């Protein structure tokens, strides 16, 4: 498990996340722009860079019960994401790095 | 130098706490109240102590830590103050700014109360202890203070940001005074050369409240690993020809433009956000003491006006009791 | 009427919190943070709800509570506010000022946020509900408000005191404006007649914080049972000749005087600020002006009464 | 409010210390009692109530906290036979009367 | 009485100093620092003496001068003070408040240092001298003081205004304590009857500073000649039918209104603080309270007069 | 206060600039006189006096400052034949009357 | 390093001015008012410029300058500010802080008015100009500022002292905040390394006042020549065996003790000195705005009390007109 | 002219200088302690060290007319005093240096 393609490719989760601010649900989006929407909606700081804290917030998350992941499990997941995607060893994940995998 | 963000030693908003009410990768003890936007290390109550330490030890040769905090108090005199530690053991409880004495590491103390009576406070005091020197609370630690600078960080319109950088055995503390909302206006405060610290230690931040009361919020705590430009391995041939980076950057920018346009043209379609400007959230302390005085007059006027109208009737009806008779 | 102190439905400093960490005879839940000096029902954080309710039920025909509290905010607007309830069951959680909806009792709400947008807030609203009416949070309960007065209690220099008295089917809310540290400086705010509440109920306080953050501290909560002067039995022959009191009072006064004298010289046996002192002097001067104007009003009323009695003949 | 609880010298001696310390181990039964009455009136109203008495009998001087029902029963029993005017307050007239 | 403005014995802003560096029709000597807005007669430095005196002599039977000034001190005690002289010759240098002793005229002294140690100072003292009495600096001239009132004028928020009027052998000193920016808010301070001063004399102002330093700024000095309503000849047939004034006044008002209208939109054609505004609001509120108390006093006095006229019946 | 001294356009044209600027070289003799009377009343009292006139006829626009006696004589001559109510002030009734 | 006091480039009280009203070895121009205790370079009046420069050029490789000054203002916002120059030519008149623009040297500016509107003021700005860069007054010189620190130096209970040290081509500014009456409590403000300045230059200090008014007093200006410990010639055999130094030191100490005893037993024989403590000379600005408010009440009370007694008579004599009738 | 012995040895000038603070005039003092009094009274700063400024104040001086010395003349006298008495090149003149000449 990790930053799988289907986890980002869930149109329903993206649509239910963009509600309130982006009020235009359309069930015809390509699998390209929805990954982008994921990247924009999970960058809370507005710096256009995904770091470990934002990724862990996305992975743990709260949707309405569900049990929480263990701290060691979350550490392993984020470390596996960073060790295989942060080519520039900055800690942050650029959109190009995100699109690579 | 080269900076790498370390997620295992950081916390930031707006999702600071999880659904179980704990800060990820951090252990909080004492009177700390972690909320989603900030961690209130010590609220505005008498005799409060709080601390948040890292769960896992950090092994960095050179590092940099950026802390955003607010110390807000009603009066002009505050107590006790804030502290940022890089220690060997997690001392989450004690008498030194809400954490234990006799620590094996380095400690930066934001002292708001001048116990020494020398008018040298508020101050930023760097204290490095091997584990055998007690903190002289009655003299603000001036005897064992490695370095100090005299700054004010209480009741500012914007959060105060501090950068503490350990690089080539020199510890540099830079303070953003918080007058401006810019996040990159740091001004130099202090430095200590040939500073020695343990190779592996726990980051932490604590706060304590004495006779006076202040609120010690911490909004973010960003930890960066600093590597020398020459010792860092380049590891080339990993950019995958760098063409897709340029091919994706303009697509990302085009999205940013489109989403900004969509937000712009749907932010006014159904205007329901009340909003909260910073002008409505900031007010000077002394000016506050003026405003209440003004309110004290707004009562007194009424007690005249009614009285005035009372005298009015004694002018009118008495005439009706004069001409009739 | 005759007032009887009730410890069972009261908390007060400076030993408010016992050794175990809770306030005696009172059950607190939510984000309440009790301490030795006061109870912070809801701290200066976003989306905070807190409530302190009595453990044991109260059975009073007529009662009077005095609540000392502060609502402190950095900004000019605060949310949501404080609430004093006399209910039938302790809700202990809900969206109506930190307590449950559909309460069966009486609630005094010190609303500080104008959700109706009519510039009426801050206000004190007395709302009664049998248990079938939902509180209208979107308009500060203006439709079901039994009575309301527009007074300010935020960022006052001294604690705001409220006296809520239910006596002979009449509920009276008197508010200290908070500009003087006197204990008996109450001003009339609101009253309602023919108010019906169950004889069995729990007292409680609560506070809620919205988008803007305010600290809602409650310093004391004294509950008094009020009995009619005629219905109370006299039960005579219980003062034990009324002579020991007279023999002991002057002795106790003399000993406390000599203790004060001892403290006077032994305070210095082994050992205010400018600006703050000036502000205290300013507030004392305003209080002097207020008192003198009130005394002039009383004198003018007496002159009016004398003139009416003179012209009556 | 038993007699021996208020007729002990070490408690009041260690309590008043800090502002007044006049060591004299010859206090009359009405002297240490009067000191006890003076120090436990936190509000400065020269009057004892249920809350002041409840903090008196528990204190912070280890032992587990007494039961809520037991504390309620003992304070109600104290208030039942000592209070004479049924004011909800305990005065030194009633205190020295019983 | 009838007032005539005199330019020859006056200085006023905001063009007080000409191009050559001196105030017109006035000769200043010592440490006076005339500027565009005001004259700093003696700056906040140790042992400073300054004085501004009139060049040409003044021959008025009755006169009235209005002096606007500020005395600002960092400390709570100031020295020595200001002085307004109507003399016979310009001394221009001396130890009596920056001016010479044995003056033949009348001097109003605003003493701010209590050399007598009687806590009377600050005070306003009217001293007259024919030219044979030395001013007693060691006791603030208590022996030779014709009149004195104890009013404060140091570090006031607004300029202190003093009206000194000599009319029909009577000198009246009226002080605006400088708490309101109104031009006609004078209060009575002192008066002396049968005061004799020579008809030929020079007006002047002066200031001196001792061990403690105060800034003695004089903003304006307007001198008015007062003549009796009956002694002034009418000289009729000089208004030129009194119709051109009525034909022109409304036209001038219309043009000034249209100029204000033009400035209203052309101020923004090509482009107060918190705390200071709050202080201004506080002082205006104090002024409104004072005005309403004065109006209540006038109403009460009118009621008293009506009651006396009624009991007369 | 000669007629040509107040009936020149460039002086007020460079004077009023800074807050109001409406370039219009067709001003009536009562219009530029109107502006001249409006701006020289520094005190805002809608009234001219000796001191305002003294700073008016001198200004800061090189030429040596005028003699004190000459200035006194010319302002006395101005005030003698223009003021009719003998108030020590000059109003536009008196100003336009002469 | 080794310090030598230079009298030719200094002035200090309490005999600052001579009998002819000029400062020895210094030329003052503009609105400077030199008094016996201090030089008021620009008084609290609108549009004032003043400067005091050195008459003789000074040729020091390394030097230290200690300036004691006060900037006192009535309001919370002051203008324009103070400046200390080490230039090539004198700068008596000009638009830059009371001195001429286009100076070939170094200039330390104490700026009290934030013209840039960035809330960066009051500030200490080090500007070094070769003779071709104008001073950007509308932007507080932030574009051409070599260094800057944010300190407050207006309305302090004690004089503010600044140490400016040029040593090994590094200009170091340390500012004493003036909270404490100690003369050796300097705190670091700024430094500029590899700073180049003319070998010979004039010292000078200037002050300017804009729309708002402040008083810019200078109490002392002490200039020291700094020499390296290795380059300084020792020139031995000049102490004359050093025995008389020890033989005279204790005699001097004994005389100091005797004179102190005489002054102690004489100062109470005829007590006539009034004295002026520092508590009676210092008061905070905001508290001042409170105190006048208090005075504003002391008037209002009177207007009630008399009114009160007036109502008193209408209670008394009316009774005398009621029982009689 | 300069720091001559008779200039320091004028008992009348010393006595008239110490008046107001030292009112014990006695015309029997040795020529040793009067130099001490001179040194103490001409050190206004209280640092027990005579620099150029205090010496120039002492030399120019005001006693109650007399013409003032030229600035170049005062510079020459002070430089001559410093070049022949300041042995340690400190700028200040210690009491031992004062007693040397
Ligand atoms: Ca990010
Ligand atoms: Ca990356
Ligand atoms: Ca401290
Ligand atoms: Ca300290
Ligand atoms: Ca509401
Ligand atoms: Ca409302
Ligand atoms: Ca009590
Ligand atoms: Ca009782
Ligand atoms: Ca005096
Ligand atoms: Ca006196
Ligand atoms: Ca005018
Ligand atoms: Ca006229
Ligand atoms: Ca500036
Ligand atoms: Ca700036
Ligand atoms: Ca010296
Ligand atoms: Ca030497
Ligand atoms: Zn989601
Ligand atoms: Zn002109
Ligand atoms: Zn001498």
């Amino acid at each position: 498990m990790g930053l799988d393609k289907n986890t980002v490719h869930d149109q329903e989760h993206i649509m239910e996340h963009l509600e309130g601010v982006i009020n235009k649900p359309e069930a015809e989006m390509s699998p390209q722009e929805l990954q982008l929407h994921y990247f924009k909606m999970h960058d809370y700081d507005g710096n256009n860079l995904l770091d470990g804290l934002e990724l862990s917030t996305a992975i743990t998350h709260v949707h309405k019960q569900a049990p929480l992941m263990s701290e060691d499990e979350l550490i392993n997941i984020i470390d596996g994401v960073l060790r295989d995607d942060d080519k520039n060893n900055d800690g942050y994940i650029d959109y190009a790095e995100f699109a690579k995998s | 130098p080269h900076r790498r963000f370390e997620y295992k030693y950081s916390f930031k908003g707006p999702h600071l706490v999880q659904s179980d009410g704990t800060v990820p990768f951090w252990a909080h003890a004492g009177n700390a109240i972690p909320s989603s936007d900030q961690i209130r290390v010590a609220p505005s109550l008498k005799s409060q102590r709080g601390s948040v330490w890292t769960k896992t030890k950090a092994a960095f040769e050179n590092w940099e830590v950026e802390v955003t905090f607010r110390v807000t108090g009603r009066g002009r005199i505050g107590a006790d103050g804030l502290a940022i530690w890089y220690a060997e053991n997690q001392g989450l409880e004690g008498p030194v700014f809400g954490s234990a004495d006799l620590w094996n590491g380095v400690g930066i103390f934001f002292d708001s109360f001048d116990n020494d009576g020398k008018k040298n406070n508020p101050a930023i005091v760097i204290i490095g202890n091997n584990g055998q020197i007690h903190y002289d609370h009655q003299n603000d630690g001036a005897s064992q203070a490695l370095a100090s600078c005299q700054r004010d960080f209480r009741n500012k319109p914007y959060p105060v940001r501090a950068k503490i950088t350990y690089y080539q055995n020199t510890l540099t503390v830079m303070i953003n005074n918080g007058f401006t909302p810019d996040k990159n206006d740091y001004e130099f405060c202090a430095k200590v050369e040939n500073m020695i610290i343990p190779a592996q230690g726990h980051f932490g931040i604590s706060a304590a409240t004495g006779g006076l009361a202040d609120d010690h919020d911490v909004l973010s705590f960003l930890t960066f690993q600093l590597t020398e430009p020459g010792k860092e391995p380049p590891t080339p041939d990993k950019e995958i020809s760098e063409k897709e980076k340029e091919k994706y950057q303009e697509e990302f920018e085009h999205f940013q433009q489109e989403l900004d346009k969509k937000k712009e043209e749907f932010q006014k379609g159904h205007p329901d956000l009340q909003g909260q400007p910073a002008e409505e959230i900031f007010e000077s302390v002394g000016d506050r003491e003026l405003r209440q005085v003004f309110e004290g007059q707004n009562r007194i006027h009424l007690e005249i006006k009614q009285l005035n109208r009372q005298l009015d009737m004694i002018l009118d009806e008495q005439r009706r009791y004069v001409s009739s008779l």
